[PDB]
C-alpha cells in the first residue's frame, strides 16, 4: 500500500468486523533474533523453540 | 443497547451491582446473529456468573 490504512478504530462510535479477516495473512513471515515467529491461521505459533 | 461495546459495560454496571445469581438473555428483535449473547457471556463468565 505504501501508506498507513487506519481503520475505524473508534470504539465508542461504530463497529466493524469484516475487514479483520485480511489481517492474519500479513503475520506469516515474521523472523527475529535468529528465531521464527511465524503465526498460523489459528493464532498461535506453528514452529516454536520449546 | 444498539451498539456492541456499550452493552458489555452496561451489563456489569446495572446487573451484577444488584447481587445477581444468574442472568437471562434473549435474541435481539433485529435479525442480527450473535450480537447480544457475546458481551454478556464474556463479562459474566469473568466471575463465573
Amino acid at each position: 500500500y505504501g501508506f498507513l490504512p487506519e481503520l475505524g478504530h473508534d470504539c465508542r462510535a461504530q463497529n466493524r468486523t469484516h475487514r479483520g479477516e485480511s489481517l492474519h495473512r500479513y503475520f506469516m513471515n515474521i523472523t527475529w533474533d535468529n528465531r521464527d515467529y511465524s503465526f498460523n491461521e489459528d493464532g498461535f505459533l506453528v514452529n516454536p523453540s520449546l | 443497547k444498539p451498539n456492541a461495546i456499550q452493552m458489555a459495560l452496561s451489563v456489569c454496571e446495572d446487573l451484577i451491582s444488584s447481587q445477581v445469581y444468574a442472568i437471562l438473555v434473549s435474541h435481539p428483535p433485529t435479525p442480527n446473529d450473535h450480537f447480544t449473547p457475546t458481551p454478556v457471556s464474556y463479562t459474566a463468565g469473568f466471575y463465573r456468573i
